[PDB]
């Protein structure tokens, strides 16, 4: 429950005994005061400055808090210096006068009185001679302690002490002291009370009862009277408050009298807060109480407010918000704030004057006399138990979301999120991407086949508008920042086109180059020069230009230039408005394919490769150079495309092939993702509407009291936010104000949620269990649109079919689904048309309350789909088995092929029409992934993340014709992951972030585990190959009873085959599509140079285009055979051997080394990969250092080399080196250090150069060491011994 | 049957309680409740 501002967690707890109170003796009195430090004894520095002994304020203990100074200690306070000084000296000067009326010897064992203690001393401070006090220091046990006060004496005249038959009336003593230089000012002074005031109070003690009733009736006219009913401290006292009011606590005065309460209120609230069963406190409450001029009824007065809450505060009950060990002024004034909030005056104990109703099932008992009644209200909510306190939350803590009975109707659910959500609310956006770049190399000089210049893929229309652009360059910024990554990449394949043997050099070690664009210099230019960058030598000299160069002249590549030529004329310069743009670039190649050497490499960079600028390249430069290759390094979504030119020799020949059209084309296929993509994403320094997608929308409550079984507000808002936000985080916050405290709760609200919600028919509850539970203060809410880290390589592929089931499952005709398996809680509802009739399925009981959506559109069942039973009853036309397929073979530890067996024909018993299922079989490769996937070949089985989960696989062709014959009549297709990543407004979509290099990774990651999608509406193809080999003319037959159709054969997210029989454009290969009336199916002559998964598309002339099944052209036969030069004929002279390498032409070779975990190319002079049109063959020099490291040939692509062929050479690890010849002695690799020592005898060190070379050594003419940057001798003749 | 203590104004193993039938009160509950449609209106 509340009172108040207040919030009261339900547990009671209080302390459950009381320790007598012990009187001190006269001995200990005497040692407490006369100790070497008082400090910590009599008074305590409640906020020492370390740096310099200097103290604000300072709460005094016993003999001394009793003491309250006169005016001329108040004005003119003293220094922490000082004051440990004077009281150092009085407390022991007054042990003096007080020990010398008493010779501690004879009388120590006499208990002294804590009253009299208390005035005696402090009347000595105050420098009052201290006859009459000393008479009676001392007191036996059994007469009451202010019992003694009066029976030795009832003197009625000393300030301070007057004692009269029945009471002793002085001035409270003074708990707390302020040091010169304490100000009520800053927030962090401890929360003094007022108390560091002389006369703040006057305690009036009694000796009976009939004794206090003359006293209130007398003091009647007084503000106010507090009394403690637990246990006083020496006996019934009766405060009463000056008239003054403190100034701090809150802007409007607060009355002494009613600070007085608070600060105790604020008491019996922290100290039930730990009070144990285990210890005994003095009293079982701290609390004050009210006994005259106190207004009952109303609940205005911070007073009566506090009154009001301690009435409760005696059952145990406990502040959710953890009152501070030493309240801080600013604490207190953040109760005292709590406190005046407009709240409910608690109502289970009514109030009295002279009584305590205290609930008998509570922990408080009683402590004697006649103040405490055990009244019980007719329902108290509160139960008992305690709270371990858990510290402060060091950033947002994010709440899975666990739903209750009750739900809120939409109309209500919304006002009341629009009645406390932070509307226009600011966010950062972050970075949504931080990875590499997701480079792809084509080959335009490769494609054997002509493609008419004119007719490419022209740039697209909407590419230059307001609204793309702004996108475009939106989607720019948010890229946590690029050329370190473009240009490198460029590299990475440019060290693919260096040819180091003399018949034809290429990039030959020391290659002169130009350079144009710097803004200091390049990054990369320290790298060229370092021979960084593994496979390209270290050219000669640079010699930079551009618009800004800093080293070199400045030139404009539009017209002509004044230079000499280079071996690589690497072009960078920027085209920016379309015409002239193209002239520009048109122009800029011409000049940049005129400064390289003859037999060179230009490398110019194309803004908007335009099927208008296509033409004129291929025109003018249609002879300058003899290969070339596109080479786009995806950083941030833009068109401009790199182009190499091979040699740069007169009569060259540069057509036009399918492959430039393919490569244009699926580069535009991107940009319409990654802009379709990034619309999802509002513009920066926009303030949060509920227009952005994206949007972060939150909901800040005020101390707001989530409670169970109750539509109160504050728990109705917290509904509609997680309604609004389910898919997504839901991070909730708390931090205290020194007003109230606020909790926001916010949310990335996507179209992901907008999805979910909408199939909402009202908005369930929450069990806030887990939210009262908390009461710890967070660090403040953020509000940012991206999470900081890349998501995981499996996230980019999950969130790669949630747009996929998005898509399918976005077809009308579909009706009735089911999901076998889906998450605890359905996470397919999202990805589903709020309309279709979809009813997931798990083991485990669904997350979300079922109740809350329709029945007739979302059904639930539990139990597994693996056991027969669960298949009684359950008709849904389509199925789809996404994520749980391959975790039922591993849990009902069966074969993948035989589960799949069993499955299937039950969904079509089921009734079902359709089926997709993430099944997880290698059909692109057998290769695995090294952090991924591992796939053990002894047990057809997987082990994401090796170990983490195992469940067993199938196979591309076994799998296949189970299937088949499963259903026979059923087309089947293999939808993966595209390259095209326009799944992107799922992963970007939902803000998160990634790595444009891992879209590499979820690729292949895809290509581990496909989606085969069935479909028995449809007949299914036919490949008269079966296991159909890349190059290859296979037989494809789509049997459509209308020759009227056009056929559109797609693979990855870009259509290469298309068009009636007649005309075929194929940019995949040789297709020659006709249809054959016999049979009424096109037959389809196509020979693949690509290997994919072709997903053949049959569309009539009206209506959506229809899938008819997907084949797999399977890559070539990966393996590597070498001709190997034999001992003789073969030299470990300068002239290197080399031993032609078989390998299909498909996969590009490249020399390195394994180092460390990544594969490192070899530098070109020690080994390379020279190839004439009639081979590829393995050019190499033979060195010591090749029996020790080894060189491997390397699937060359644009992800990381060597990952499909990594085999190791094991010959040219082996060749002997003989006796009678020359040996060159290189180095091993960039990080390692070698020697050579002959018969067993340290006969040279390749680490360190010998000031004097051994006879017969000298530096080789190349620099054959595997790392490039180093001397390679060259030794006589003998018997070496390499040791690295 | 352990002890609860307020969450019902009764405890089931309560001090004193009773079962005791009589022909008197036949217990219950209101199954009967009219809701076709002239009568509900
Ligand atoms: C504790 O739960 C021990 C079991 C005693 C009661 C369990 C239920 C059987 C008696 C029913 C009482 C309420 C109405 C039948």
């Amino acid at each position: 429950a509340a009172v108040f501002g207040i919030q009261l967690v339900p547990k009671l707890n209080t302390s459950t005994t009381r320790r007598t109170f012990l009187p001190l003796r006269f001995d200990l009195l005497l040692d407490r005061l006369q100790s070497t430090n008082l400090h910590g004894v009599l008074y305590r520095a409640l906020d020492f400055n370390p740096v310099d002994r200097s103290a604000t304020v300072i709460q005094t203990y016993p003999p001394l808090n009793a003491w309250s100074p006169h005016h001329a200690f108040i004005e003119n306070p003293l220094d922490y210096r000082d004051w440990t000084e004077f009281i150092h000296d009085r407390a022991l000067a007054f042990v003096g006068v007080l020990t010398q009326r008493y010779p501690l010897t004879q009388n120590a064992q006499r208990y002294t009185n804590p009253l009299v203690l208390g005035a005696a001393f402090g009347d000595f401070l105050n420098a009052r001679s201290i006859d009459i006090f000393l008479d009676r220091l001392f007191y036996d046990p059994t007469q009451d302690s202010p019992i003694t006060a009066i029976t030795k004496f009832p003197y009625q005249w000393t300030i301070d002490s007057n004692v009269t038959t029945d009471s002793v009336r002085t001035s409270a003593g003074c708990k707390y002291i302020t040091l010169y230089g304490y100000d009520p000012s800053r927030p962090s002074t401890p929360a003094t009370y007022g108390k560091h005031r002389p006369t703040y109070a006057t305690v009036f003690y009694y000796s009976t009862l009939p004794a206090r009733s003359r006293l209130l009736a007398n003091l009647a006219a007084g503000p106010t009277v507090l009394e403690h009913f637990d246990s006083p401290t020496y006996g019934p006292h009766l405060l009463l408050p000056q008239t003054g009011d403190v100034l701090g606590y809150s802007s409007s005065l607060i009355s002494q009298a009613a600070l007085l309460m608070v600060e105790s209120v604020m008491d019996a609230l922290r100290d039930n807060a730990n009070a144990s069963a285990s210890t005994a406190v003095t009293r079982l409450d701290q609390s004050y109480h009210p006994v005259t001029s106190f207004d009952p009824s109303t609940f205005n007065t911070l007073l009566q407010r506090a009154t009001n809450l301690a009435l409760l505060a005696v059952q145990g009950v406990q502040s959710e918000s953890a009152i501070p060990a030493i309240p801080t002024m600013s604490d207190v004034r953040s109760f005292v704030a709590r406190l005046m909030a407009e709240g409910d005056p608690q109502q289970w104990f009514p109030y009295r004057v002279d009584q305590i109703l205290y609930w008998p099932e509570s922990p408080f008992v009683p402590p004697i006399g006649p103040f405490y009644a055990p009244f019980r209200p007719v329902n108290f909510p509160f139960t008992t138990g305690s709270y371990t306190v858990v510290p402060d939350a060091s950033r947002p803590l994010r709440l899975l979301p666990q739903y209750r009975n009750a739900t809120i109707t939409v109309q209500q659910a919304d006002d009341a999120y629009e009645d406390t959500a932070l509307s226009p609310l600011i966010t950062t956006h972050g970075f949504c991407v931080t990875g590499g770049v997701f480079t792809s190399i084509y080959d335009i000089s490769g494609d054997p086949t002509a493609y008419p210049p004119a007719q490419l893929v022209d740039a697209p229309n909407d590419y230059f508008d307001r609204e793309r652009m702004a996108r475009r360059d939106l989607f720019r910024r948010l890229r946590a920042p690029r050329s370190a990554i473009k240009d490198r990449a460029v590299f990475d394949f440019l060290a693919s086109l260096v040819n180091p043997t003399t018949a034809n050099p290429v990039l030959d070690t020391s290659f002169s180059m130009a350079y144009l664009g710097a803004s200091d210099e390049p990054v990369i230019l320290a790298d060229i020069r370092s021979g960084s960058i593994p496979g390209l030598p270290i050219p000669r000299r640079i010699v930079q230009f551009g618009y800004d160069v800093v080293h070199g002249s400045l030139l404009d590549l539009s017209r002509a230039v004044p230079t000499g030529t280079f071996g690589l004329v690497y072009a960078d310069l920027d085209q920016v408005d379309m015409p002239a743009a193209n002239r520009a670039a048109i122009a800029m190649l011409g000049t940049a394919l005129q400064m390289t050497t003859a037999g060179g490499v230009s490398v110019l960079k194309v803004n908007f490769p335009t099927r208008a600028f296509w033409t004129q390249v291929f025109n003018l430069y249609a002879t300058h150079a003899t290969t070339l290759h596109l080479v786009k390094p995806t950083i941030v979504n833009s068109s401009e495309v790199f182009l190499v030119f091979g040699g740069r020799q007169s009569n060259g020949a540069l057509r036009s092939t399918t492959a430039l059209q393919r490569a244009l084309l699926s580069l535009y296929a991107r940009n319409a993702a990654i802009d379709r993509a990034v619309t999802h994403i509002p513009f920066f320094g926009v303030p949060d509407d509920g227009t952005s997608d994206l949007g972060i929308d939150a909901v800040r409550l005020f101390d707001p009291m989530f409670s169970d079984a109750v539509a109160n507000l504050p728990s109705n808002a917290l509904a509609s936010l997680v309604s609004r936000v389910v898919p997504s985080s839901i991070m909730f916050t708390r931090v205290p104000s020194n007003g109230p405290v606020s909790t926001t709760i916010y949310g990335k609200r996507t179209f992901l949620s907008n999805r979910r919600r909408a199939r909402l028919r009202d908005v369930p509850m929450l069990i806030t269990t887990t939210l009262v539970h908390q009461r710890r203060f967070t660090t403040p809410p953020t509000f940012t649109l991206f999470s900081s880290e890349a998501v995981p390589v499996t996230t980019l592929v999950a969130a790669g079919y949630n747009s996929f089931i998005s898509e399918q499952t976005r077809n009308p005709n579909l009706a009735h689904l089911l999901d076998l398996g889906t998450g605890p809680e359905c996470r397919i509802l999202s990805l589903i048309p709020p309309t279709l009739q979809v009813t997931m399925s798990d083991s485990r009981p669904c997350a979300e309350l079922m109740a809350s959506f329709d029945p007739a559109l979302t059904a639930y069942v539990q139990g597994d789909y693996s056991t027969a039973a669960f298949w009684n009853g359950i008709r849904c036309d389509s199925a789809t088995a996404i994520f749980t397929i391959g975790a039922a073979a591993a849990a009902a530890g069966t074969d993948l092929i035989a589960f799949v067996q069993q499955l299937i024909p039950r969904i079509v018993a089921a009734g079902g029409t359709r089926m997709w299922l993430q099944l997880n079989t290698p059909l692109y490769e057998v290769s695995s992934l090294p952090d991924l996937i591992e796939i053990d070949l002894r047990d057809h089985v997987y082990r994401f993340n090796g170990g983490e989960r195992v469940e067993p696989y199938a196979d591309p062709v076994p799998l296949q014709q189970a299937i088949a014959a499963l259903l026979p009549a059923a087309a089947l297709s293999w939808h993966t992951l595209s390259p095209t990543c326009d799944w992107l407004p799922y992963i970007i979509g939902v803000g998160s972030p990634l790595n444009l290099s891992d879209i590499n990774t979820a690729i292949s990651y895809s290509r581990l585990t496909p989606i085969l999608h069935i479909d028995t509406t449809t007949p299914p193809l036919r490949v008269n190959p079966v296991p159909t080999p890349l190059n290859q003319q296979c037989a494809i037959r789509i049997t459509s009873l209308d020759p009227a159709a056009v056929l559109s054969v797609q693979h990855n997210g870009v259509e290469v085959i298309g068009g009636t029989p007649g005309n075929v454009i194929s940019v995949a290969g040789a297709a020659a599509l006709q249809y054959i009336l016999a049979n009424q199916e096109f037959l389809l002559q196509f020979t693949p140079t690509l290997p994919g998964i072709f997903d053949v598309f049959l569309t009539t002339l009206g209506q959506p285009p229809v899938p008819r099944g997907s084949f797999t052209i399977t890559p070539p036969p990966t393996t590597v055979a070498l001709n190997m030069p034999p001992p003789r004929q073969l030299d470990f002279t300068d002239v290197g051997n080399d031993a032609r390498i078989t390998c299909d032409p498909y996969y590009q070779l490249a020399v390195c080394i394994f180092k460390d975990g990544q594969y490192v190319r070899v530098n070109p002079e020690k080994a390379s990969v020279v190839t004439n049109a009639p081979n590829r063959d393995l050019h190499f020099v033979l060195d010591l250092a090749d029996n020790h490291v080894l060189l491997y040939l390397c699937d060359v692509t644009p992800s990381g080399l060597g990952d499909r062929i990594a085999f190791p050479i094991v010959d040219i690890y082996r060749i002997a080196f003989p006796r009678n010849t020359p040996v060159r002695a290189s180095l091993p690799y960039t990080g390692g250090g070698a020697h050579l020592t002959s018969g067993g005898n340290p006969f040279m060190s390749l680490t360190t150069p010998p000031a004097v070379l051994p006879a017969g050594v000298a530096l080789a003419a190349l620099s054959t060491s595997v790392a490039t940057q180093y001397p390679t001798y060259t030794l006589p003749a003998g018997v070496y011994e390499y040791v690295i | 049957g352990n002890v609860q203590t307020s969450v019902n104004t009764y405890n089931i193993t309560g001090d004193g309680n009773s079962f005791t039938p009589t022909s008197d009160m036949t217990s219950t509950a209101a199954p009967a409740i009219d809701l076709k449609p002239g009568v509900l209106n």
